[PDB]
């Protein structure tokens, strides 16, 4: 498992540019920032649900052990 | 005879200029044969990407037939009198050499006068010609060798006309129309750009007759070409079905002019080139070479310094199996800056003799001193005598080498064209890293 013997492909044309003459940061806040938003709203439907539940969860448990431990029946 | 004589004794290159600007030069020594030619200044470089390939076209047109001669019969004049006609056409220079006697030299001037200035291009001959130029074309793809070079040229000069093949693309081929074509002969092969060049016994005071009496109407007394520019960059194009792999490397080389040619022709033929079918294998005093030899890592490697006008591309090209692209770049790399930090003086002394011999060795016959005569009063604008080229080879050391590579190799970024099973060779970032010593 060592380059030369990986796979086989053909017809593959990669065009590349030297480190020292394109810029490092290249649209890094004007496309950068659209694309974050874009990725963010791929995965924000399946990621927040499961923790708006803990944070549900949290809130009513902490509020339910703060009444739980009061004075009432006596 | 102490070499420096013969240097010294050598016939010079008359050199005359008609009121049209043309360039008539002869070096007439010995021989009853002659090579005469005439060396436009047009090329794939003075073309736009919808005239890509005109050159080429027109190469192939010219032999064809012209108004004075239709046709065969043209052909009928080259054969009969034993003649050889033969042209070829780079990115910057187009020529058409006769080889022919020194007895019929007024006849060949007229046909070259033919050639150049009077063509045909018939349409019916335009269309079996472009067929055949993209049969052509499909069988330079099978040359690796050009195929790699070509990808050099494009990935070095790219967005420049210097990334323009020679033969055009395809597409252009088939759209280029005879308009376009004729144009291009009103345009480029115009009478200040052009060198009539003999060698052979040809005398030039009846060279600079023939010319006045056959290429006199011509044109009278704009199209000069754009400075190119380098970008390191690499195309990479990995077809594992290729059984080897050619890769070329190259940096930014000196100009035509540019006296700093003189040592690095030295600094690359240290390096020399390589094969499998060459003698003393693991003797050689290259490096590379012998390192090749001793374990059969290179199947053929070269030191190339391809020099245009404004820039040029100087490395190396070397075809090998899949498994050895690595360590090839590794030792290439080690040599370049070996050179590039420590050349020392025995291998300079080595260089300056290869050097010698390669100047000396490629001036024989013809064909090929009417071919430096007319690139040499195209590029440096005027032939550069042997002796010359001695003065200049001579006060080349090692303080010289060590600087002139330093100036050109060490921390530049290079441009790669790899083609077949180019999987092993290092990305690009790597390859820049080579370029570096941290021991330096
Ligand atoms: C413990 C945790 C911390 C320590 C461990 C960190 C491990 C990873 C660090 C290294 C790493 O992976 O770096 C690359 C990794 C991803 O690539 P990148 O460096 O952003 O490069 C551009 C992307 O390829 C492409 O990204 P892009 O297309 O969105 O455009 C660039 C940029 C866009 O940035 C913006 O638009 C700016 C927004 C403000 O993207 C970003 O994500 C900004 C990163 C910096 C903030 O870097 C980061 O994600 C930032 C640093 C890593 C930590 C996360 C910070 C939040
Ligand atoms: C002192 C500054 C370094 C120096 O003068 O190194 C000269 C010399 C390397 O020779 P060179 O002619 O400058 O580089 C090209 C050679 O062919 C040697 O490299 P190569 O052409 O065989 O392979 C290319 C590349 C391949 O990468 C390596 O050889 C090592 C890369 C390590 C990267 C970090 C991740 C692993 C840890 O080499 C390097 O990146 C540099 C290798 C030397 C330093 C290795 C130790 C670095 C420690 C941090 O360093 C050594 O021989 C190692 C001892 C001295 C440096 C470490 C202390
Ligand atoms: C983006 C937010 C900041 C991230 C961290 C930046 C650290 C310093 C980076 C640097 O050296 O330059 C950053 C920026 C862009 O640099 P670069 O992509 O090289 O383009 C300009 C030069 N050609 O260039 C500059 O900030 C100044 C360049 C002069
Ligand atoms: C810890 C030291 C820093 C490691 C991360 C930075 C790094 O690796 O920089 C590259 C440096 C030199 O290695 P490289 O760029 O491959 O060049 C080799 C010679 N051609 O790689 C090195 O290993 C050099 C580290 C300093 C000596």
């Amino acid at each position: 498992r060592e380059f030369g013997h990986l796979t086989r492909m053909r017809h593959v044309i990669t065009y590349s540019l030297s480190p020292f003459e394109q810029r490092a940061f290249p649209h890094y806040f004007t496309k950068g920032i659209p694309n974050v938003l874009r990725r963010t709203r791929a995965c924000i439907l399946r990621v927040a649900p499961p923790f708006v539940v803990f944070y549900l969860v949290y809130t009513w448990g902490t509020q339910e052990f703060e009444k739980s431990k009061r004075k009432n029946p006596a | 005879a102490t070499y420096a004589q013969a240097l010294q004794s050598v016939p010079e290159t008359q050199v005359s200029q008609l009121d049209n600007g043309l360039r008539v030069a002869s070096e007439q020594s010995s021989q009853p044969t002659c090579t005469v030619g005439v060396w436009i200044d047009a090329g794939s470089r003075y073309e736009n990407e919808k005239n890509n390939g005109a050159g080429y076209f027109v190469e192939h047109l010219a032999f064809k037939g012209t108004k004075n001669r239709p046709g065969s019969a043209l052909e009928k004049e080259v054969e009969s009198m034993g003649a050889h006609l033969n042209a070829y056409s780079t990115r910057e220079h187009t020529a058409y050499y006769i080889k022919a006697l020194s007895k019929d030299l007024p006849k060949a001037v007229e046909l070259l006068a033919d050639i150049v200035q009077n063509c045909s291009l018939e349409d019916s001959q335009i269309e079996k010609e472009r067929d055949v130029i993209l049969q052509e074309l499909q069988e330079n793809d099978s040359s690796m060798r050009d195929v790699v070079f070509d990808y050099l040229h494009a990935t070095a000069f790219q967005g420049t006309p210097l990334a323009q093949s020679v033969e055009g693309p395809s597409e252009n081929v088939r759209k280029l129309s005879r308009a376009d074509l004729t144009e291009y002969v009103s345009q480029h092969y115009k009478a200040p750009r052009m060198v009539l060049a003999a060698a052979g016994g040809v005398e030039h005071r009846q060279l600079l007759d023939l010319a006045q009496k056959h290429f006199s109407s011509l044109s009278g007394t704009v199209p000069a070409f754009t400075p190119c520019r380098f970008t390191g960059s690499e195309i990479r194009h990995r077809d594992d079905a290729l059984p080897l792999a050619h890769v070329a490397i190259a940096v930014e080389g000196p100009g035509w002019a540019n006296p700093d040619n003189v040592p690095l022709q030295v600094a690359n033929a240290i390096i020399g080139h390589y094969d499998s079918t060459y003698g003393g294998g693991t003797h050689m005093s290259s490096t590379l070479a012998s390192v090749a030899a001793t374990r059969k890592l290179c199947q053929s490697f070269q030191t190339f310094n391809i020099c245009y006008a404004e820039t040029g591309l100087l490395g190396a090209h070397f075809v090998c199996d899949n498994m050895s692209i690595d360590d090839m770049m590794f030792f290439l790399q080690g040599q370049w800056m070996r050179l590039c930090t420590s050349a020392t003086e025995s291998e300079v002394v080595r260089g300056k003799n290869i050097l010698r011999n390669a100047l000396v060795s490629h001036l024989d016959g013809t064909t090929p001193v009417c071919e430096d005569i007319g690139r040499s009063l195209l590029t440096y604008g005027r032939r550069i005598p042997l002796a010359e080229w001695e003065s200049r080879i001579a006060e080349v050391d090692a303080s010289v080498v060590r600087e002139v590579c330093s100036k050109y190799f060490y921390d530049q970024c290079p441009a790669v064209a790899g083609l077949g099973p180019i999987e092993q060779l290092p990305d690009y970032n790597r390859i820049r890293s080579g370029m570096f010593w941290l021991r330096f």
